[PDB]
């Protein structure tokens, strides 16, 4: 748990939750409280990244899959280029792409296919605040699903 | 006495022997699918042509793009068949490619020209270049025609005439 925080009272304890709710509120628990908390009671919990690298021999590398509208999806292959692969690296902590590779010649795509045409400057954080054409509407052949390599 | 089935052509090329390669079926032309394709696949389209052997293959639509209905999808031939129809294909119609990716080739006899004199690769008052099998050269100064001069001139379109300097 990160030390610095504020003082502030914890609502509610001992969430259970059913298989496949929405949302938090459609699981039972117990009634709200207004106590003090205590430092250690807080929860802090870390989801996993939103980008992952899959079908790799290695793990650093391998296809790159975003989670994107609760489902994981691709990157087509338009106007892939090397400087387009620093960035995913770049989030992943690898080390700098040695390599770009095209027409899925890595692996067979799966997934709905989110983004294309992808344009980084090369110093973006994520390919999500880099400017290409989102929500789909790609209509990439999986075929067309990209991959790279990077350095451990 | 018939004039046979299918015909092969270049678009888009500027010459007869480089363009977009374009395959004559039914009453419709459709493009090739880049992707299966390189240079040995392209020998057999050039030799067809007359023009001889090709010396680049061009994909991903990077030579322009065809409108017309993919006819043939992943092609691997050989590079001796005589036609395009010996080399293997999966199907009639097979159309899995789109126009956003396409093939074409670059025979060995298509030639192109230009002037370049200094500073400028284009500039209509400098030293005549030729273009064969991918090579820059010059033509010889010894007996040309007046004439000759002219259809230069009109070739690049600087003016409808010019004149020969010997400097
Ligand atoms: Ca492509
Ligand atoms: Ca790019
Ligand atoms: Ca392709
Ligand atoms: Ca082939
Ligand atoms: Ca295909």
């Amino acid at each position: 748990s990160l030390d610095k925080a504020m003082s502030i009272p914890m609502w509610v304890d001992n969430v259970q939750c059913p298989k496949g709710p929405d949302t938090l509120w459609q699981c039972p628990s117990s009634p709200w409280e207004k106590r003090l908390a205590s430092p250690s009671e807080e929860t802090w919990i870390t989801c996993d990244n939103k980008i992952r690298l899959q079908e790799g021999p290695t793990s650093c590398s391998g296809r790159v899959e975003i989670w994107h509208g609760g489902s994981w999806g691709t990157v087509c292959d338009d106007s892939w280029d090397l400087d387009d692969a620093q960035v995913v690296c770049q989030q992943l902590g690898c080390g700098p792409a040695l390599k770009a590779f095209k027409e899925a010649e890595f692996g067979q795509g799966t997934g709905p296919i989110w983004l294309n045409e992808v344009k980084c400057k090369g110093n973006e954080s994520s390919l999500w605040d880099c400017p290409a054409r989102r929500w789909g509407h790609s209509e990439c052949g999986h075929k067309e699903d990209a991959a790279v390599n990077c350095t451990d | 006495a018939c004039i046979e089935s299918g015909q092969l052509r270049l678009v888009n090329g500027g010459g007869r022997c480089a363009g977009r390669v374009e395959i004559y079926h039914e009453g419709s032309w459709g493009t090739i699918c880049d992707d299966s394709w390189d240079l040995s696949d392209a020998h057999v389209v050039c030799r067809q042509l007359g023009c001889g052997e090709a010396i680049n293959a061009t994909g991903s639509a990077h030579f322009g793009e065809g409108t017309g209905p993919i006819w043939l999808d992943e092609m691997k031939c050989n590079g001796k068949e005589s036609r395009i129809w010996q080399c293997h294909s999966h199907g009639w119609g097979q159309q899995n490619c789109r126009h956003k990716e396409d093939a074409g080739v670059i025979c060995s006899e298509f030639m192109s020209l230009r002037l370049t004199s200094e500073a400028s690769r284009e500039a209509c008052a400098g030293r005549l270049e030729v273009f064969y099998n991918g090579a820059w050269g010059t033509v010889g100064k010894s007996s040309m025609s007046e004439t000759t001069v002219g259809v230069v001139c009109r070739q690049l379109g600087c003016a409808d005439k010019g004149k020969i300097n010997p400097a």
